[PDB]
């Protein structure tokens, strides 16, 4: 649903790079692949773990509260 | 003659939700099913 | 002594009057006295013949 | 050290499946009894028992452990004590144990 | 805990001879004759005697006795009863057979 | 066979009626309460033969 | 991994390879048998409620449901009913003037546990009063998971 | 007056008396919960039928259809024959009954509870010296009225009487006699609560503001409106039909809904004179008729009301 | 009674047994209880 963490492989740290990556894309115009080797992404378990990830999340968002405070 | 007892609604009501809460197509078999919700391709 | 919850252990103890007892809530009387000819019904530990099979 | 052969290795998409182990494990070794034939209940979400049907049956007379057999059949499933009279075969003998 | 001990001896069956039911051994057996087609009183609290579910005849339930052999559930065999038929009525499973000895033996003297 | 078996009683004039045991009584909530089809036939059979008395 | 059978990374299982969350839905209404006999959603007690199950009943609230974020275990009771029984009734003797009510409470299942996420009460088509709870649970790969 | 036939399990070794007794279903026993001795094993937990020992009593039949093979000439002379039965023919009565009561509330479309409940109330009511000389429309009618106020779903006179073709003057005495009847048994052998009462105006407002097409909350001042209107002496004495139609077109008024009295009354079967008469009554106390919270809110004020 | 949440216009109710299930503003039919208040332990793992 949100970006993993830790990359299931080896253990990097992959969750503080979601927000960098998309910007990468949009504002950059850059490639997927620029932008995961300019992230400092090199090992492909990485590289896949970015790539390949579903933003459920922002969906999830779209519906009112449950509860409200 | 009152047409409220005359024309019984139950009759197509109960004949359309039984024929489609069952596979029973009467009043054939496993012609309804409990739509699959496991996946999106399911 | 080990009870029910820990193996090896015991669930149940039968007397030679063919009465059983189950060690759950037989501990508020202490640990049974075992007598010749009594059955202890222990899990079952290594080595013991089980027999496996596998249908059709 | 180094494998002397070398392995394919690479990403591919890998799929979990429904079944698990924890939803299907499952052991009895006493449980209620059916109402009807007073043997043991079927299905596992009620502690049920495992059948022990005609083809277990011809595997274990074709090893020829008959006691296993009986207790299979009689001790680990409904075993019942009734009378019967010397003069009618029939088990309609009424019987004040006490 | 298991089933009370008894003192008749234990024996293992050896033979096994089918027959047919007599109507006096139906009724010789019978412990009662249910002749009412309900299953409780009134009151819906105990069985009908008479009824089909008359407590001669045994008990399916952990709470009661039976009143014929005073056991529980557990003990008990269960107790035949008999219904005496108005007329005489063929048996389903018989009716080919009963056809085959009427056409083999003569129907005003039997021989 | 003579002493087991004998043409007349391939009909049936008393019925024996099998004990509870054999048409248990089952119970989904225990609130309600659910008879063997061997009772509904046992009654259905009891009411026929009630009226063909009363009638003959 | 002979046989169609695998070796996992057990750190790729920890850092959340192949996990997934498990929903499961229970359902209960107050049934009206006649005008003399109703259900009722209640917390029994061990004085006034007979056949009561031997699992716990101190996550029952007033009205008989478990609230979410509450976790429960195997033999936990979630929905809390009971009925009135008929007089003249004894049953393994136990049975005093004191017991008016008799639970049809339904129990968690043994083998499974979690949290319950989301209770709702409201009314079915004849207006009587039908509960529906979920509870939560996340299964991990294992050693036998099929994949 | 009968044999004991009772079983009750208690503990020979702890000789505690009532025992503390456990059921292990899960491990089929019953076990002492002081010294652990097992007391019973091997403890039970379509091959029936189930049926409601209320409405049917105790009457085990079965029916006679077709199988995958059969000739029509064995099943029309076999149901013919089991039509003539004598025993049978008196509950065969009461089933009949039961039918059209189940064929009128169908076609009311009333939830199950409030058939069942009127298949009860006609079951105990049935066969008494009471009730021998009445119509059997006016006795099924009494018993759906009886059901549905039961149901708390109560529907009204008019309401009953658009299906039901029975007077009210039939209909009054024979749900009299029910009544009667029903706390009788209640007594020798509950039955009623404060939903028995008559007026109860309050649970037909949902329904005429449904039938209107209004708004939940002018449905629920509407509510407030009626449960208010009964202190005034002026008005109590109305029928409830009345009160809750007025206090219906008072919230309607109130709100500046285009509707107008003239469709009001035809639609609630209520002669508008009478209704523009209650308001006339009403707008004398208009004060106390509106809710605090509403005339707070600014919803609404006291001045969206034209008074004659 | 007990604190409830309707499941529209998410509105808390206070309900007791006597009380009808229905939403006392929108009119709803359908709440959802609400999230006790007592703390629950989570393992991180
Ligand atoms: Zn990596
Ligand atoms: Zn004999
Ligand atoms: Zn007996
Ligand atoms: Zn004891
Ligand atoms: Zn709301």
């Amino acid at each position: 649903m949100i970006v993993p963490v830790r990359c299931f492989s080896c253990g990097k740290v992959v969750g503080d790079k979601w927000e960098s990556y998309l910007n990468l894309l949009q504002e950059d115009e850059l490639d997927e692949g620029t932008a995961l080797s300019r992230l400092g992404l090199k090992r492909y378990c990485c590289r896949r773990m970015i790539l390949t990830h579903v933003d459920l999340i922002e969906k999830f968002l779209r519906y009112n509260p449950l509860e409200k405070r | 003659f009152n047409m409220k007892l005359a024309i019984n609604a139950k009759t197509i009501t109960s004949g359309l939700k039984y024929a489609l809460a069952t596979g029973n197509w009467g009043e054939r078999a496993g012609v309804s099913q409990v739509l699959n919700r496991y996946t999106y391709s399911s | 002594r080990n009870g029910p919850n820990e193996h090896p252990g015991a669930k149940y103890v039968i007397r030679d009057s063919g009465d059983r007892i189950d060690l759950r809530y037989s501990k508020r009387a202490g640990d049974i006295q075992l007598q010749y000819g009594w059955k202890v019904e222990r899990h079952i530990m290594d080595n013991d013949p089980v027999l496996f099979n596998r249908q059709p | 050290k180094k494998l002397m052969a070398q392995i394919f290795f690479g990403p591919t998409y890998y799929q979990r499946l429904r079944h698990m182990v924890d939803d299907k494990i499952h052991a009895r070794a006493r449980g209620p009894m059916q109402v009807l034939t007073r043997q043991p209940v079927e299905g596992r979400s009620r502690d049920g028992g495992l059948r022990f049907g005609e083809m277990e049956r011809d595997c274990m007379i074709a090893h020829g452990a008959a006691s296993f057999l009986k207790e299979r059949l009689m001790e680990a499933s409904d075993a019942f004590r009734v009378h019967i009279c010397g003069i009618c075969g029939l088990m309609t003998v009424i019987a004040k144990l006490n | 805990v298991g089933q009370q001990y008894s003192s008749a001896p234990l024996r293992t069956v050896k033979e096994v001879q089918f027959g047919l039911f007599s109507p006096e051994e139906v009724r010789a057996i019978s412990v009662a004759k249910i002749r009412f087609p309900e299953t409780m009183d009134e009151t819906q609290t105990r069985a009908k005697i008479g009824g089909l579910n008359d407590p001669r005849l045994g008990s399916i339930d952990r709470n009661l006795k039976c009143q014929t052999c005073q056991e529980g559930m557990n003990e008990c065999p269960g107790h035949f009863g008999h219904i005496d038929l108005a007329k005489p009525v063929f048996h389903v499973g018989f009716i080919a057979k009963i056809k085959k000895v009427c056409e083999c033996v003569c129907m005003h003297c039997g021989k | 066979n003579e002493v087991f078996s004998r043409p007349e009683w391939m009909i049936l004039t008393c019925l024996p009626v099998p004990p509870p045991p054999v048409r248990p009584s089952i119970s989904f909530n225990e609130s309600q309460r659910g008879e063997d089809d061997l009772t509904f036939k046992l009654a259905d059979i009891l009411k026929a033969n009630i009226s063909l008395e009363t009638l003959e | 991994n002979q046989e169609d059978s695998m070796i996992m990374n057990q750190s790729s299982i920890d850092r959340g390879l192949f996990r997934s969350l498990f929903f499961r839905s229970y359902m209960d209404q107050e049934k009206k048998y006649g005008m003399s006999i109703t259900e009722t959603f209640e917390k029994p007690q061990r004085t006034n409620t007979l056949r009561m199950k031997h699992g716990t009943y101190d996550k029952l609230d007033d009205d008989g449901l478990i609230a979410p974020g509450v976790r429960v275990s195997g033999e936990d009771v979630i929905i809390g009913k009971t009925t009135p029984i008929s007089p003249d009734e004894e049953e393994l003797g136990q049975r005093t003037a004191y017991h008016s009510k008799r639970d049809a409470s339904t129990p968690l299942r043994s083998t499974e546990n979690g949290i319950v996420d989301q209770v709702l009460v409201t009314t079915n088509q004849d207006g009587l009063k039908f509960v529906k709870v979920r509870v939560r649970t996340t299964k991990i790969p294992q050693i036998g998971d099929k994949f | 007056r009968g044999p004991n036939l009772n079983i009750v399990l208690t503990c020979p070794e702890c000789k505690v008396y009532p025992p503390k007794i456990v059921e292990r279903f899960s491990e089929g026993d019953v076990v002492c919960a002081l010294c652990g001795l097992v007391l019973s094993d091997k403890l039970v937990d379509r091959v029936g039928e189930a049926s409601n020992p209320l409405l049917d009593g105790n009457n085990l039949s079965t029916r006679i259809g077709k199988g995958e093979t059969t000739d029509m000439r064995f099943t029309k002379e076999l149901n013919k024959a089991q039509g003539k039965n004598v025993m049978d023919k008196k509950d065969n009565e009461v089933q009949a009954a039961f039918a059209k009561i189940t064929m009128l509330c169908d076609a009311a479309e009333l939830p199950k509870i409030v058939k069942d409940c009127a298949k009860e109330a006609y079951k105990l009511c049935h066969d008494e010296k009471t009730l021998k000389g009445k119509s059997m429309e006016s006795i099924m009618a009494a018993s759906i009225l009886i059901g549905c106020r039961r149901a708390e779903v109560a529907r009204t006179f008019k309401e009953i009487q658009s299906l039901i073709h029975v007077k009210t003057k039939e209909f009054g005495k024979t749900l009299n006699i029910m009544k009667n009847i029903l706390r009788g048994k209640s007594e020798d052998g509950k039955i009623d609560t404060d939903n028995m009462s008559g007026a109860q105006n309050l649970t037909y407002i949902p329904r005429f503001c449904s039938h209107l097409g209004l708004p939940m909350q002018v449905t629920t001042s509407a509510e407030y409106t009626a449960k208010k209107c009964k202190e005034i002496k002026e008005i109590a004495g109305k029928s409830p039909i009345t009160i809750a139609v007025v206090s219906i077109y008072l919230n309607i008024l109130l709100f500046q809904i285009p509707i107008t009295a003239a469709k009001v009354g035809q639609t609630l079967q209520v002669t508008e004179g009478t209704i523009k008469s209650g308001y006339k009554i009403l707008y004398e106390h208009r004060d106390k008729l509106v809710d605090p919270q509403l005339i707070a809110n600014g919803v609404v004020s006291l001045d969206n009301l034209p008074g004659v | 009674t007990l604190k409830y949440i309707c499941a529209e216009c998410s509105s808390k109710l206070s309900l007791s047994r006597t009380d009808a299930v229905r939403c006392k503003d929108c009119g709803h039919r359908i709440l959802l209880k609400a999230r006790t208040k007592r703390l629950v332990q989570f393992e991180a793992r």
